[PDB]
């Protein structure tokens, strides 16, 4: 039925966001870490070549996030990407630099050219995680958008409105998340001084993630009005104006308070960073990568479940808040897209595992010398 | 400038920029597949070295292609939020399926192509190159399925409860005749582009008496592949012409050497009625006669939405407003006519070039006549010229429609200000200028250095 | 149906390019 399809597609959107974080987040974090853990040309190339073979396929997870939002939640895709217009332009512009940095950095034997492309990679690794965090924090604050009766969307805010302390904290937490992911990927993919510096950056990023996640939870609980869905037919048509919403203080905690089993997701988000650090200390970067992955899973699903059933609450028109029951595509579209996803995501996952398997190996100075002209 | 016009020009520029690099990817990757196949069959290392050199040029083009694609993916949401809402139930599906089937395949395995030369054995690397080729072409399939649906919306119905177009049959989307011919024609054009690329660079080598053996073989591969490609391009172009003749009277009028204007006035009338009924439906009316009238008039909601722009009072539409919308229903036929002509004429020039190159190839006299090499060298821009002409015809000839007879472009736009569009345009244009200069420079430098520098 | 035609045809184009180059390579 329609309701089950919509809830499965909510699950799928969250899964795609988590997989984006897991895969492309370590690319972004390693780009952020590049000036931290690489201090000469060889170290820089080792760091860049730790993700060169896979970063594009990983980024397809962000592209799929966008396309699955379009296909399954067209209202969310529309309202969010138009409402965060300047933020998205900034993300896109930073993202430009990554394919170009990766391919072109070694194409000119000029220190200035390599510096330009290293800086561009850092920009394209830094800006998107920060803006995504700011965007999700603004979701929790409520986004100043509204629907007309004909469901045309109106935005009443601006880019500067987003830059309030709670969304800034969320952006900082998202940055810490990608930096932790990239630090554990550098742990599994490099040796030597880069490995040491990425380890220390991993500890610092995990501490940042834990502090920011705790502060944001406290802030949500005590000083952010939540939204409550009073009445909405979950098998009904995707029309946000056919529902009843209330904005009560502390309401964002309702899902977890009512259902104590849902508390595991914030527990994963908060404690999986500590377990990632423990694994890194235990000499186990594979378990560390798993723990960092579960941190991404827990944090993102914590944000979703806090918002559930809302996906995009509206600070100026609460009835215009988007839910998983009213933001979706038709039943036919949800069904067929689910079938297609269930066929191909397993296949994509298997051949992505295959590619990572064939390419598994630590990028080192000797590896770089052996293949200097081939590598990025 | 109207912010809607800034958004139109932004999508214009960014799609055009993206498709400066896509056609080369589409054709060149199959050329690399052929080079690696020949290497596998014969064991001749020169074809492996050719794969690596031409693939280095491929990577240079591919990086900008990826970045420009990134701009395009989210532009639908950023600048066309109403478009996204109104048609996402159908249109977001081919984009998602592109991501799922094609983007994952090509992006995942392009890294194996460039960096798996050693970790993969000869057959696995050949398979990986073929998978990159098929992934990029399947991405063509799905994105062009979306674009074709924009040209010929099929298997969709308006839902009163969600105020949007909804899917009715997925198969009518997947086998949209327009999307089929669009896919095959565009990928044939990409094959032409890659073939002409390697032929022109090889001809430049042969004119300077350098890289002779690689240049000869690369010219031969390009000659055969691009002869087949340009022939298929022309045939599928005639197929595309036939399909748009069936479903798009405007593009049919363009090729005819330039009725519908007059026809649009009854459609405008029915559309005004449908728009009034749809405003009633949005207001929550469900009276039976209202819904029966709307079911009778829902095939013209697009023309009503078009009329909305030229008539602020939809209840009382003066004849002047009717005529403004009448004129605005038909785009300027001259850009479309001249686009079609460049595309077709450049195709004829390319066919002549490919046939002469193939004759010299089959005779084994590639380097015999210098004028053959000079013609091949000077023919390098022609595929891009014809391709941008074809896409200009495609995207200007459906104007004013974002979805033909469903969603006007002027109604598909987001709620943005000329300040935000100025920011996005300045940033995108400046960054793209820098990127294009750098990419043309690197491409020129490494093509000039040639395979011997590898 | 054009997708099947394209699949067969691209296989044929690549096969013919490969075969022609295998034949012609000694002459080159
Ligand atoms: C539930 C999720 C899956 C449960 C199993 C998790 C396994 C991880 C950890 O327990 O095993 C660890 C091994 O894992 C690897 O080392 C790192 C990969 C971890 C990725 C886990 C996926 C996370 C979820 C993503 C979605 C335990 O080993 P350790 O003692 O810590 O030794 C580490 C280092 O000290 C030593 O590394 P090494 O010995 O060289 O690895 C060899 C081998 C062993 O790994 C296992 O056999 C495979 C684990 C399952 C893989 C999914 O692995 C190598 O051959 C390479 C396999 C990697 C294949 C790709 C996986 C990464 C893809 C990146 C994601 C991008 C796409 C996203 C979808
Ligand atoms: C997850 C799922 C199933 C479905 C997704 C649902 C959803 C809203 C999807 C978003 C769709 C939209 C509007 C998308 C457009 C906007 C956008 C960002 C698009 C880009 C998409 C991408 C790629 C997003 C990547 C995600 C990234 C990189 C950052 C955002 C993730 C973050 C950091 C969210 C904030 C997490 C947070 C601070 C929770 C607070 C807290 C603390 C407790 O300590 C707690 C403790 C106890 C209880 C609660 C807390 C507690 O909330
Ligand atoms: C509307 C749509 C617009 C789009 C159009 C786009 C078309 C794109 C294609 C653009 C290329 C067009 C080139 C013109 C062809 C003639 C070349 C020539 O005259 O020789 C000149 C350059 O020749 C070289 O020296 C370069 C060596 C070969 C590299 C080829 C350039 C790669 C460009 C990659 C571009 C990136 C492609 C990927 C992204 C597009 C001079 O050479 P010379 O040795 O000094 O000769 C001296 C003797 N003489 C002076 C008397 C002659
Ligand atoms: C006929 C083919 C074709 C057409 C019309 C388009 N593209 Fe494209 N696109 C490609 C063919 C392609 C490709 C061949 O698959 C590219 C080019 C180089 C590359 O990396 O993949 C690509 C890359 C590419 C990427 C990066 C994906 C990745 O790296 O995995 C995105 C996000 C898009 N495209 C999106 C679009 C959108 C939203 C379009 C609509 C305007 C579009 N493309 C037009
Ligand atoms: C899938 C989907 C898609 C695709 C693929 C595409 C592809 C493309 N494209 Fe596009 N568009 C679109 C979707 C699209 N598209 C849209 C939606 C729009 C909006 C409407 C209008 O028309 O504007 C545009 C628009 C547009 C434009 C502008 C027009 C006007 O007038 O406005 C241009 C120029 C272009 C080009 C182009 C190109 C060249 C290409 C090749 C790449 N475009
Ligand atoms: C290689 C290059 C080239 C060439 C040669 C050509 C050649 C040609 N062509 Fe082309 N196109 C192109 C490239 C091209 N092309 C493009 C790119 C485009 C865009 C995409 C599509 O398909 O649309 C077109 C498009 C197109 C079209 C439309 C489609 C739609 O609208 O959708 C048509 C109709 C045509 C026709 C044609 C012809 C007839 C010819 C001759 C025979 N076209």
């Amino acid at each position: 039925d329609y309701e089950t399809l919509r809830f499965i597609w909510w699950l799928l959107i969250g899964v795609i966001l988590v997989v984006f974080m897991i895969s492309d987040g370590f690319d972004m974090g390693i780009g952020c870490l590049l000036p931290l853990v690489a201090r000469n040309d060889d170290e820089r190339r080792i760091v860049i070549n730790s993700v060169g073979a896979h970063w594009e396929g990983n980024q397809v997870w962000l592209i799929l996030a966008g396309g699955a939002l379009f296909a399954a939640w067209p209202r969310v895709y529309a309202a969010a990407f138009s409402g965060f217009y300047v933020a998205m332009i900034l993300v896109l512009c930073s993202l430009f630099f990554r394919p170009l940095a990766f391919d072109y950095r070694g194409k000119i034997a000029d220190a200035r050219w390599r510096k330009m492309w290293d800086a561009g990679l850092v920009i394209g690794s830094l800006v998107p995680p920060v803006v995504f965090g700011i965007a999700f924090g603004n979701l929790l604050l409520g986004v100043p958008f509204a629907f007309t009766p004909q469901l045309r969307v109106e935005y009443l805010g601006s880019f500067w409105q987003l830059l309030t302390p709670f969304p800034l904290l969320c952006g900082l937490l998202s940055l810490g998340m990608v930096i932790l992911q990239g630090g554990v990927w550098l742990q599994l993919k490099t040796v030597g001084v880069i490995h040491l510096r990425s380890q220390l950056a991993t500890k610092r990023a995990a501490l940042l993630v834990m502090l920011c996640f705790l502060l944001a939870g406290y802030w949500l609980w005590v000083g952010i009005d939540g939204f409550v869905l009073l009445a909405q037919d979950a098998n009904g048509p995707s029309n946000p104006l056919m529902k009843l919403v209330a904005v009560l203080p502390g309401a964002w905690m309702n899902n977890f308070v009512e259902s104590p089993v849902l508390w595991i997701f914030p527990l994963l988000g908060f404690f999986c960073p500590l377990l990632t650090v423990m694994a890194i200390y235990r000499g186990r970067p594979g378990w560390g990568f798993l723990m960092a992955s579960l941190m991404q899973f827990g944090v993102i699903f914590t944000a979703g479940i806090t918002l559930f059933p809302f996906v995009m609450p509206s600070s100026v028109s609460p009835i215009s808040s988007l839910t998983l029951w009213d933001s979706t595509s038709s039943q036919l579209t949800l069904s067929i897209m689910l079938v297609i996803v269930l066929i191909f995501l397993p296949i994509v996952l298997l051949y992505t595992l295959w590619s990572y398997y064939k390419m598994w190996g630590r990028m080192t100075t000797e590896t770089l010398r052996r293949n200097e002209n081939e590598l990025y | 400038w109207d912010v809607i016009d800034l958004s139109r020009w932004q999508f214009a520029l960014t799609a055009l920029y993206h498709f400066l690099f896509v056609p080369l990817t589409l054709g060149l990757i199959f050329l690399l597949a052929i080079m690696e196949t020949i290497y596998v069959v014969t064991g001749k290392t020169i074809y492996r070295d050719m794969t690596r050199f031409w693939g280095k040029l491929f990577g240079i083009n591919f990086a900008l292609g990826v970045a420009t694609g990134l701009t395009m993916e989210f532009q639908f949401g950023t600048n066309w939020s109403f478009y996204s809402n109104y048609v996402g139930d159908i249109f977001g599906a081919p984009l998602a399926m592109e991501a799922l089937m094609a983007f994952f395949l090509e992006s995942t395995f392009v890294g194996l192509f460039f960096f798996g030369w050693q970790r993969l054995n000869k057959y696995q690397h050949l398979l990986v190159t073929w998978l990159v080729a098929f992934g990029s072409n399947l991405s063509a399939l799905w994105i062009l399925n979306a674009n074709g649906w924009m040209q010929y919306p099929t298997g969709a119905h308006f839902d009163i409860d969600t105020l949007r177009m909804e899917m009715t049959s997925f198969s009518e989307l997947v086998f949209n005749p327009v999307s089929q011919v669009k896919f095959v024609h565009t990928v044939m054009a990409g094959y032409v582009t890659g073939a002409m690329f390697i032929m022109a660079i090889s001809a430049w080598y042969l004119l300077r008496g350098r890289e002779r053996n690689v240049a000869l073989r690369s010219f031969a591969i390009g000659s055969v592949f691009g002869t087949l490609a340009i022939i298929g391009t022309l045939q599928l172009g005639d197929s595309s012409a036939y399909e748009v003749a069936q479903v798009q009277p405007v593009k049919l009028a363009a090729m005819e050497g330039e009725n519908l204007m007059a026809e649009t006035y009854p459609r405008l009338q029915r559309g005004r009625m449908a728009w009034l009924l749809m405003q009633e439906i949005s207001q929550g009316n469900r009276e039976p006669h209202v819904l029966q009238a709307f079911r009778g008039l829902e095939g013209d909601l697009g023309y009503g939405m078009l009329l909305s722009r030229y008539a602020p009072d939809m209840n009382h539409v003066t004849a002047a407003q009717y005529q403004a919308a009448m004129r605005g229903a038909i785009p300027q036929v001259a850009p479309v006519f001249w686009s079609f002509r460049i595309m077709v004429g450049c195709g004829s020039l390319l066919l002549l070039v490919m046939l002469i190159a193939l004759v010299q190839t089959l005779r084994g006299k590639i380097d015999q006549h210098r004028w053959v090499l000079k013609m091949a060298l000077w023919s390098l821009p022609l595929p891009w010229i014809a391709i941008e002409a074809g896409w200009f015809m495609t995207e200007f000839g459906r104007q004013p429609w974002a979805i033909q007879d469903i969603l006007p472009t002027y109604s598909a736009h987001s709620a943005l200000t000329t300040g935000q569009l100025a920011f996005s345009l300045i940033m995108i244009v400046g960054l793209y200028t820098l990127f294009l200069i750098a990419e043309v420079y690197l491409m020129q430098k490494y093509a000039r250095l040639g395979p011997s520098a590898m | 149906m054009w997708y099947l035609l394209w699949f067969v045809g691209i296989l044929l184009m690549c096969s013919l390019s490969t075969l022609v180059l295998v034949w012609l390579d000694p002459r080159l």
